[PDB]
């Protein structure tokens, strides 16, 4: 946990980054850097782009599986990071 | 209408190209660095190169003032009798296996320099005489601003160009040499390049009458030339004759002084960039020397056996200097460490190959070697190479005060 | 135009790239250097991922849009950037 | 009183009651987070003020087709949610 | 509370930590007479 | 001193510092003096014969040159003969008042 | 206000300006009849300049009587002999 | 090129009447549904009224008034370049 | 093919020193004048002649050619008494 906070805090203290959270493999954040609704509907949803992100994967090639996703607005840069039952999203503007 | 996409992944091709080994570089050199007690390596880092330059020598490096990963490379032909057209690349650290911007030239580009209020602007000069102004924000190939017989031009081949700070009309000016003996002042008005004979370069000591009536004055080639850091009107002349002549721009007529430097052509002298008193010498004499510009002897001797082809002082302290040889070795001094021997000296090109040019990144640790087959190698500075001792620029002006007054109290005594 | 085809030839002479398809809004790819299938269902596919990666970010914010989308799978990285009525995809191994 | 803008896209009733569906949904937004409260205080208010039945749909992302009686339907942007309210019954 | 948890951050954080600085390092959105008439 | 007599001249009436003469040999000089002083700016072959009438539309980008043929040539001068630059009445002040002093 | 600070600290100083001792011929006559010649060398250097932005021979000769009553002395006129004989070459052309 | 650019007045003009002319019944749908009554997105070139003469329905001014008037305006056009004197060719198309 | 008068004099401006003349002679400077003299008037012949052609014969033969001899509108349907107007004075005043 020591160590899992410091890479975390390490993360977020990066620059650019404005909020990290983890969502699972189903759609609840654990932890987070920001408020409880704005969360909630970032894990929600960027969960379910994820996935279709891995289903956009798969139906390419069933042998392949999604790694990484960034996702750039206009206005910020959403970075995404399957495991088996974890996402690491990172919300960062790289023009910061 | 697929313009601004393509515009984007173009740049952005070159990301895992980049950060996936910026941050490799970052903390590669941190080893056998403890047990070495006084000698540094060169770390290999990526080569540059291009197609298109294969058979041409690399004549000109500068990094970009602005940009810690962008770096203009100038292509020439150091062989009288195989002299071919010249390119200028660019390339970008974040791109290593393309360079981002491609230029032409007719004549083979033996100069260039990047303007450090305009990192956009480029001032290349090449073998017909030619002195040629780029525009990177232009995608065309062509200079902005070119000169030419009619507008005004060197007779023989450009060696330096140098940018200035801009004149008394407020207009973008860079000055030039050339074995012509010609500095010439170019200003940019408007879309003119407008050319000034700032001095004419003269030989003293062989003005000698031909017994029927007519005296061809002998005229200096001029190869290597650098500014004063503070002093604005101050500068230096490196000449073909191994002398170096302390110039004033308001002294058309008469030079200030005059240094015996060497004995074979001065490749490049430059000045200290914390000390306002210390320039170099090199040049293919194969000795390196040290001077200051109220003395005439050299302060610091040190014969490298091979012929140097280029010196660049490090801006991170005054006491180190990197010198290039045409024997493939890169040798690297430290006067607080030692004063009379290279405290690195390792062969980064092979023996047949000849080295021409070497700079540094002005904040990364890495350096940039230049070649006389188109070959750039990069180069990280070891631990050893970059260790520190108070901070300041009065610091290393003080720090070689010291080393300028030991020696001095060597040739008092010695 | 000419710009435009001189860094198409630029991004298939880059090294590790392996895809570029120029696509519309609907899923018909209009320009592409490959054979046909493998580019219909690059095109038809993650245009049913763009309808999703552009309504996620949209149902975030209301003022942004997608400017860029990164899907990094084992392989490689799929490289894809929208512009006005179109979307050019660049398929690229990072590693080739 | 937050200031989002009811963009109108499909009114068809009268101008008096397009605004207590504006204003209802203001409450119903200022009120409740979740999409099922703010449909059902639109479609409680308008059961006790026009009659049964109404049926009301609050969402970001719905295609909706629906059938509705005349002059008792709107569909409109309040902000950013949308709101559907249709009679049927 | 699963060990589950730690791996997959370490992971995946190496691949932020790595990948953040290539946001960083590199800015995606920046963008580089008298004639006789 | 030219080698021929100069027949006419108008200022231009947008820029103070320019100002433009004819010659007998269908010479046409664009002078402004801050860029040069002795040398006009621009020297034109408008024609042949003599010059002898020289006038400029109030904009200061239409010339019209009459020469001893009873010809009359329309002339648009480039933009940066014809537009004014900025504080150039005020370039023109400080060296007409250091000429004068 | 520079040309006024350095007089001002001329006026403020303790020990007078004028402070006449023995033997002050070689004191400071040898550093002033430096500093005039160092400015004599300067104002011909104006001079020379000025010579060849001379556009005519009564311009010249009226900027001649300009810097009149120094170029008696050798130096200068070493550097002017030559744009006197410049001024004989374009008399000629003139003439012609 | 004088015969060339005034071949350009006549195919510029013939074009120009031949493009007016030829426009479809239902050229104003992008406006509305209802473009049967409303004005054409082009504006139509004839105005008529449609009346009833027993035992006939008569639109008036007649149809072939209308086509009668156009080729008298194509010969009127068709007269144009015989009014211009024509200047260096001796025989173009005036038999043997 | 109208210069080959003129064109002859400038054959007959550059052949003395072409093959006739050698590096060792004298005369040089009176055949570098002669020549330069001759070119001189060549130069004079060609700018006149690329003022007369480049605008003023084509220019006008441009602006003829870009005449519409129908001005069709696009406020008003043209009727059988509106057409008329059409047939006979603009056309008429088209073709003076």
């Amino acid at each position: 946990m020591a160590e899992v906070e410091e890479t975390l805090k390490r993360i977020q203290s990066h620059k650019g980054v404005i909020g990290t959270m983890v969502v699972n493999a189903e759609g609840i954040p654990i932890r987070t850097t920001l408020d409880n609704s704005t969360t909630v509907q970032y894990a929600g949803l960027l969960h379910h782009l994820t996935m279709k992100a891995k289903s956009t994967v798969r139906d390419i090639d069933p042998q392949n599986d999604l790694t990484f996703l960034r996702i750039r607005s206009k206005k910020h840069e959403i970075m995404v990071a399957p495991d088996k039952e974890y996402l690491l999203i990172v919300i960062q503007n790289p023009c910061e | 209408k697929l313009s601004q996409a393509a515009k984007i992944m173009e740049r952005m091709v070159n990301q895992n190209t980049y950060d996936d080994i910026a941050q490799d570089f970052k903390y590669y050199d941190d080893a056998a660095d403890e047990y070495r007690d006084q000698v540094g390596t060169l770390l290999p880092l990526w080569k540059f190169q291009n197609d298109k330059a294969k058979r041409l020598s690399v004549t000109a490096l500068c990094w970009n003032p602005k940009y810690r990963d962008l770096f203009a490379v100038g292509y020439g032909s150091y062989d009288f009798m195989k002299q071919s057209r010249g390119m200028l690349l660019l390339y970008s650290l974040k791109n290593p296996s393309f360079p981002e911007y491609m230029f032409s030239s007719n004549s083979g580009v033996m100069c260039l320099d990047i303007h450090v209020d305009h990192p956009y602007l480029v001032a290349v000069g090449h073998y017909d005489g030619n002195v040629a102004i780029y525009n990177l924000k232009k995608p065309h190939s062509q200079p902005s601003f070119c000169s030419s017989a009619k507008s005004g031009k060197h007779s023989d081949p450009v060696w330096q160009v140098k940018w200035q700070k801009d004149d008394m009309d407020q207009n973008l000016n860079f000055f030039s040499v050339s074995s012509d003996g010609r500095i010439v002042s170019w200003t940019l008005v408007k879309r003119k390049l407008v050319h000034i004979d700032v001095i004419k370069l003269k030989v003293e000591g062989s003005t000698t009458e031909v017994p029927e009536g007519l005296q061809l004055h002998p005229v200096g080639c001029g190869t290597a030339f650098d500014f004063h850091k503070e002093i604005d009107y101050m500068f230096l002349v490196g000449t073909e004759e191994g002398k170096i002549y302390k110039c004033s721009k308001s002294y058309s007529s008469q030079f200030l002084d005059t240094y015996d430097a060497h004995n074979m052509s001065v490749d490049t002298v430059s000045w200290n960039p914390y000390h306002t008193k210390v320039f170099m010498s090199c040049s293919s004499d194969w000795t390196v020397k040290i001077w200051d510009h109220t003395i005439k002897t050299p302060m610091f001797i040190y014969d490298l056996n091979s012929a140097v082809g280029d010196v660049a002082w490090a801006p991170y302290s005054s006491t180190v200097f990197a010198a290039v040889t045409t024997d493939g070795k890169a040798h690297i001094f430290d006067l607080a460490i030692n004063k009379y021997e290279a405290i690195c000296n390792q062969p980064v090109a092979a023996k047949k190959n000849r080295l021409t040019h070497v700079q540094f990144n002005l904040i990364h640790p890495i350096i940039i070697v230049g070649d006389d087959r188109g070959h750039i190698i990069s180069l990280k500075l070891s631990p050893n190479l970059r260790k520190m001792p108070q901070k300041g620029p009065a610091v290393e002006i003080a720090k070689l005060d010291k080393l300028l007054n030991l020696v001095r109290e060597v040739k008092i005594k010695t | 135009m000419a710009e435009v085809e001189e860094t198409l030839k630029r991004l298939q002479s880059q090294k590790g790239v392996q895809g570029i398809i120029v696509v519309n809004t609907e899923g018909i790819p209009i320009k592409s250097t490959m054979d046909n299938p493998t580019t219909t269902q690059y095109a038809s596919l993650m245009h049913s991922f763009i309808l999703k990666a552009r309504s996620t970010v949209r149902d975030i914010d209301p003022q942004n849009d997608l400017t860029f989308l990164r899907i990094r799978s084992k392989k490689n990285e799929i490289m894809v950037a929208p512009d006005k009525d179109y979307f050019l995809i660049v398929i690229q191994n990072p590693t080739e | 009183m937050c200031d989002r803008k009811a963009v109108i896209k499909n009114a068809d009733m009268s101008e008096e009651m397009q605004q207590d569906s504006v204003e209802c949904a203001t409450q119903a937004l200022e009120k409740y987070n979740i999409e099922k409260d703010i449909a059902a205080h639109i479609k409680k208010e308008f059961d006790k003020k026009y009659n049964p039945t109404w049926h009301c749909i609050v969402g970001r992302n719905f295609g909706s087709y629906v059938t509705h009686e005349t002059k008792h339907f709107i569909y409109f942007y309040l902000g950013q949610v949308a709101i559907l309210l249709f009679k049927s019954g | 509370k699963d060990e589950n948890y730690v791996n997959a951050i370490m992971q995946l954080g190496s691949i932020m930590e790595h990948c953040i600085k290539q946001n960083n390092a590199i800015d995606i959105y920046e963008e580089y007479s008298a004639k006789t008439i | 001193y030219h080698m021929a007599y100069l027949t006419d001249a108008a200022w231009s009436p947008v820029r103070p510092t320019v100002f433009f003469t004819t010659r007998m040999d269908g010479t046409l000089d664009i002078w402004d003096f801050m860029f040069e002083q002795c040398d006009p700016t621009l020297s034109l072959k408008v024609c042949d014969e003599a010059l002898f009438c020289l006038r400029v539309q109030d904009n200061g980008c239409l010339i019209a040159c009459g020469s001893q043929l009873g010809t009359t040539t329309l002339l648009e001068v480039s933009p940066g003969l014809s537009t004014l630059q900025r504080n150039e009445k005020n370039v023109a002040s400080s060296m007409f008042e250091r000429e004068t002093r | 206000e520079e040309f006024q600070e350095m007089y001002r600290l001329l006026s403020g100083s303790s020990s007078d300006c004028l402070y006449l001792q023995s033997t002050d011929f070689e004191n400071d006559v040898s550093e002033f009849n430096q500093k005039v010649e160092d400015l004599d060398r300067r104002l011909g250097t104006i001079f020379i300049q000025a010579f060849d932005d001379a556009p005519g021979l009564e311009h010249a000769f009226k900027l001649l009587d300009i810097a009149g009553n120094l170029l008696e002395r050798p130096l200068v006129a070493r550097d002017t002999s030559d744009k006197y004989l410049v001024l004989i070459q374009m008399f000629n052309k003139d003439l012609d | 090129q004088n015969m060339d650019a005034l071949l350009k007045v006549t195919r510029n003009t013939l074009e120009a009447i031949r493009k007016r002319i030829h426009s479809s019944h239902t050229i104003n749908f992008r406006d509305s549904n209802s473009a049967s009554n409303m004005k054409q997105n082009s504006l139509p070139i004839f105005r008529a009224s449609v009346t009833l003469a027993i035992p006939n329905i008569v639109m008036a001014p007649a149809l072939e008034d209308v086509q009668q008037t156009l080729n008298k305006a194509v010969e009127c056009i068709i007269s144009v370049p015989k009014g211009v004197r024509q200047w260096s060719s001796e025989l173009l198309s005036k038999k043997k | 093919q109208l210069i080959v008068p003129h064109l002859a004099k400038v054959d007959e401006a550059l052949q003395p020193g072409l093959a006739a003349l050698t590096w060792t002679s004298l005369n040089i400077e009176a055949y570098l004048e002669n020549t330069f003299a001759k070119i001189k008037d060549l130069e004079l012949l060609l700018d006149r002649v690329n003022d007369l052609i480049e605008f003023r014969i084509d220019a006008i033969l441009e602006e003829m050619s870009s005449t519409p001899l129908c001005q069709l509108p696009q406020e008003e349907p043209l009727t059988c008494e509106e057409f008329l107007q059409m047939t006979k004075d603009l056309c008429v005043n088209g073709a003076q």
